RNA sequence: GAGCGAUU
RNA sequence: UAAAGUUGCUGCAGUUAAAAAGCUCGUAGUUGGAUCUCUCUCGGCCGAAGCGUUUACUUUGAAAAAA
């Protein structure tokens, strides 16, 4: 059956990134998934997206730039704490100039340099490059 | 043709087409030649949208005359029906034909007699011009091709929806592609008819020929 | 192929899937208005019946299950809803 | 035919009651108006120099409201001037339960007491002609987003010209933008 | 794919995007009701009353027009049955296999069967003992299932 | 590509496909560089101006460069709307 | 020209 | 001890090099689809009292032998 329902999303966004299309279609949404795009389009990695609403769990239509080379999540959700981050940033990122590892906290959703910027921990969700 | 009504299709270029059958496919379809098909009639046979085609042959007609020396653009025919309309074309426009076999390595093992480095290549068939085509993409050169309904479409960069079967298409194609050439360049003019008529561009069919030479 | 509008699926595109995997979902289903050259009552009939449908006033059979969709009597006649 | 919740009414609520009683008197919806009543009522401005006229009427109403809907807003469309009417139920809104909530949450929050119920179904009742055949949701590149509503097609003559107040209604009382539409068939 | 399967089938009802009851209809949620009250006094379970509903009565879901489903209005009524219908049916499918199989010894795929209905059942209970429909000593045994259903 | 001081440090700025956006690498030998030509709107002859398209060699041998030129020259409006 | 390669 | 990504949580393998149980059921274990935006009283705005349906998490603070 289906567990996850984010690493369904992330594994079809980069499946389609690599094939050279234009748009993808996701299903189904969750406000967990608006959050990741939305953290993902504010740096300009995807563009504007479209939440197609039938009347059970929604679909999303999201548009391609070609600047995504790496989008994943990460299993199980690991409790990260704010001195622990660099291994994380050091293990999953490929440079120190670019890179995103998202987190969700209690301030909320957000990647790890907001999360420096408000001293909070939390859980790693997954990350884009 | 941006909408130009200069460089809208006319009625003689329209009953030129219905005459030759260049609106007539294959039975099979290939599914990246699948936009430029109109419908499938009865018996199989598919149609051809010749708005698509114009538009696809004045494209053409504008990539080729952005290039400055003329003898830069190589055109290349394998099989016999365009050999003669590839000869006719370089004649008139200026190009270096390849007419009959393509020698491998030509574009790739430069100590050979023929080396050439054209910077754009024309083919009459993509799947009986194939070695030609693939040797393209070693030397980052562009192609344009006279495709079918089922036809491969790998490295080609503008493929023409016409009918490459008939000869009388692939004569009409090579003349109506030249004429566009030379008057996008500013040699004849628009406003009458070509003095070369296209049967100039047929395959001989030398039975034919025989059948001419004996009528008197 | 590497260019395709997901959000505005052409009219025929969507009657030629299937129903679940459209970009939302409808039946292919209906229900109609059937009238017996016998009897005047109208009875409103489900496309895909499962059930013999008689007429309350006469106890004519209207239509009869099949595999797929249910078929009228001979001389009954029928019209879509909306 | 008013009865706030507050116990308060004003000026336009007793001129719109003035109305009703007009036309209770004056026309042939004598008892529906009779039984019927509303809560209150408020006027807005919008598309630039329109005005909107909103009719916030009690929920157990509403069902007996849309039976004579199109006729009572003709009439009161003749009655005031140039104006734009609608009418619209009155949901209460219940905050979400929280842990320094207290004992507020004795009893467990319906899901009809829910903001976003509450807005899908003001949203409904706010085109009510014209059902609502589809909905989107464009999240804009600097995160704003915009609510594209499809509308019948069969009813598209009747409601054809209040798109631009009832986009006007909903971001006043809402808060956010929405549009309306019109596709071909499915 | 199927629980007990290998077939992995598509096969299923799609509602239509809206909720609304169709303008056609007459009937009321009164008028529906009492149909549905009919209907399970002459012996009927829900889905067999949904299905005349819908083929006869023309209507598409009585929760869009009476906006209650038909186990919520049979209890609200008293008139539903003490066990859920979809056991009853388990336990009556299970009770038929084993009635054949002691007339016939050597049917080792009627065994096979007979394990994977009881499995079935034995899930069903033991959920709806979870959501205390049944009490916390109901126990399905084969002497007894005759009984039962 | 630059430094704290805004100096570029690059040895050149490789040109990227139209059609994908990828980087068109130095051993790229499928890729190709375009050019069309732009034509007077009132008697049809060469202007002299020219659009250049480029091209990956991966998008090439997806046989895919077809649909991606036509769509870039219907944007740059040089294929009728009503194509 | 084809194979990481022996090689073809 | 590193080298050993040849014990692999990070981070290994299981068609042919070592390797997936003959097949199915099934308890424990592991994992699990969408959805919901502080409070009266009593005393001097604060003080007492109930908080929180409770946790997990994260950020604080206190207590934490030296070497
Ligand atoms: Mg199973
Ligand atoms: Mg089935
Ligand atoms: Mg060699
Ligand atoms: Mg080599
Ligand atoms: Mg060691
Ligand atoms: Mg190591
Ligand atoms: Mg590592
Ligand atoms: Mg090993
Ligand atoms: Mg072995
Ligand atoms: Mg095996
Ligand atoms: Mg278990
Ligand atoms: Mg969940
Ligand atoms: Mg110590
Ligand atoms: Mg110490």
């Amino acid at each position: 059956v289906r567990m996850n329902v984010l690493a369904d999303a992330l594994k079809s966004i980069n499946n389609a990134e690599k094939r050279g299309k234009r748009q993808v279609l996701i299903r189904p949404c969750s406000k967990v998934i608006v959050r990741f795009l939305t953290v993902m389009m504010k740096h300009g990695y995807i563009g504007e997206f479209e939440i197609i609403d039938d009347h059970r769990a929604g679909k999303i239509v999201v548009n391609l730039t070609g600047r995504l080379n790496k989008c994943g999540v990460i299993s199980p959700r690991f409790d990260v704490q704010l001195k622990d981050l660099e291994k994380w940033q050091n293990n999953l990122l490929p440079s120190r100039q670019f890179g995103f590892i998202v987190l969700t906290t209690s301030a909320g959703i957000m990647d790890h340099e907001e999360a420096r910027r408000k001293h909070t921990g939390g859980k790693i969700l997954g990350f884009f490059f | 043709s941006g909408a130009l009504d200069v460089l809208q299709m006319k009625e003689e270029d329209v009953l030129k087409f219905l005459a030759a059958g260049t609106h007539l496919g294959g039975t099979n379809l290939d599914f990246q030649m699948e936009q430029y098909i109109y419908k499938r009639k009865s018996d199989g046979i598919y149609i051809i949208n010749l708005k698509r085609t114009w538009e696809k042959l004045l494209l053409a007609a504008r990539a080729i005359v952005a290039i400055e020396n003329p003898a830069d653009v190589s055109v290349i025919s394998s099989r016999n029906t365009g050999q003669r309309a590839v000869l006719k074309f370089a004649a008139a426009t200026g190009a270096t034909p390849i007419a009959g076999r393509f020698t491998p390595g030509t574009f790739t093992n430069q100590i050979q007699a023929a080396f050439r480095e054209p910077r754009l290549l024309v083919v009459t068939d993509p799947r009986a011009d194939h070695q030609p085509l693939t040797e393209a993409s070693y030397v980052n050169l562009p192609t344009i091709a006279l495709c079918n309904t089922d036809s491969p479409l790998r490295y080609v960069d503008i493929a023409i929806p016409c009918n490459n079967k008939g000869a009388h298409s692939v004569g009409l194609m090579w003349w109506m592609l030249a004429r566009e050439v030379l008057r996008m360049r500013g040699t004849i003019s628009r406003e009458h008819p070509w003095e070369v008529m296209p049967d100039l561009y047929f395959y001989r069919d030398p039975e034919e020929i025989e059948k001419e030479e004996q009528a008197a | 192929p590497l260019a395709k509008d997901l959000l505005h699926p052409s009219p025929e595109e969507e009657k030629r899937k299937h129903k679940k995997k459209r970009l939302v979902q409808s039946p292919n289903s209906y229900f109609m208005d059937v009238k017996c050259p016998g009897c005047y009552k109208i009875t409103t009939v489900f496309s895909h019946a499962q059930t013999v449908v008689l007429c309350v006033g006469c106890s004519t059979v209207l239509c009869q299950p099949t595999g797929g969709k249910a078929r009228l009597t001979e001389g009954c006649s029928f019209r879509r809803k909306q | 035919i008013v009865k706030p919740n507050g116990e308060k009414p004003d000026e336009f609520e007793s001129g719109i009651s003035q109305a009703l009683l007009e036309l209770e008197m004056n026309s042939d919806l004598k008892a529906q108006l009779r039984e019927l009543n509303i809560t209150a009522a408020k006027e807005i401005e919008v598309g630039g120099g329109r005005k909107a006229i909103i009719i916030f009427v009690p929920v157990p109403q509403l069902k007996s409201f849309q039976k004579i809907q199109v006729r009572l807003v003709r009439e009161l469309e003749k009655k005031f001037s140039g104006k734009h009417v609608v009418f619209i139920a009155q949901r209460r809104i219940l905050p979400k339960p929280t842990r320094k909530s207290r004992t507020k949450n004795k009893q467990k929050r319906p899901r009809s007491r829910t903001l976003t119920a509450v807005h899908d179904a003001i949203l409904e009742d706010l085109v009510f002609p014209s059902e609502i055949v589809g909905k989107r949701i464009r999240v804009k590149l600097d995160g704003s987003r915009l609510i594209k509503v499809h509308l019948d097609k069969a009813q598209q003559n009747n409601v054809e010209h209040k798109v631009e107040t009832f986009s006007g209604v909903y971001k006043k009382l809402t808060g956010k933008d929405v549009n309306f539409e019109f596709p071909e068939f499915q | 794919g199927r629980m007990h399967a290998p077939g992995k089938g598509l096969s299923q009802s799609a509602l239509p995007y809206r909720r609304s009851v169709p303008t056609w209809l007459k009937l009321t949620s009164d008028d529906v009701k009492e149909q549905i009250y009919k209907l399970a006094k002459k012996g009927l379970t829900p889905s067999q009353i949904g299905v005349i509903l819908r083929d006869s009565h023309g209507v598409a879901q009585v929760r869009f027009v009476t906006g209650n489903k038909i186990l919520r209005i049979l209890k609200s009524k008293g008139l539903a049955p003490d066990l859920p219908e979809d056991l009853y049916h388990l336990i009556k499918k299970a009770v038929a296999v084993r009635k054949h199989l002691e007339r016939n010894r050597k049917d080792k795929d009627a065994k096979f069967r007979l394990i994977l209905i009881e499995s079935r059942i034995h899930r069903l209970a033991r959920y709806y003992k979870t959501k205390r429909v049944l009490p916390p000593n109901w126990k399905y045994e084969s002497s007894t299932a005759s009984a039962l259903v | 590509m630059q430094n704290d001081a805004g100096e570029f440090v690059d040895l050149y700025v490789p040109r990227k496909c139209s059609a994908s956006n990828r980087i068109i690498g130095a051993k790229d030998h499928a890729s190709i560089q375009m050019n069309v030509a732009e034509v007077d709107k009132v008697t049809g002859r060469f202007n002299g101006q020219f659009k250049t398209y480029a091209i990956c060699g991966a998008i090439r041998r997806m046989g895919e460069s077809d649909d991606s030129i036509l769509r870039l020259a219907k944007a740059d409006g040089i294929v009728s709307k009503n194509f």
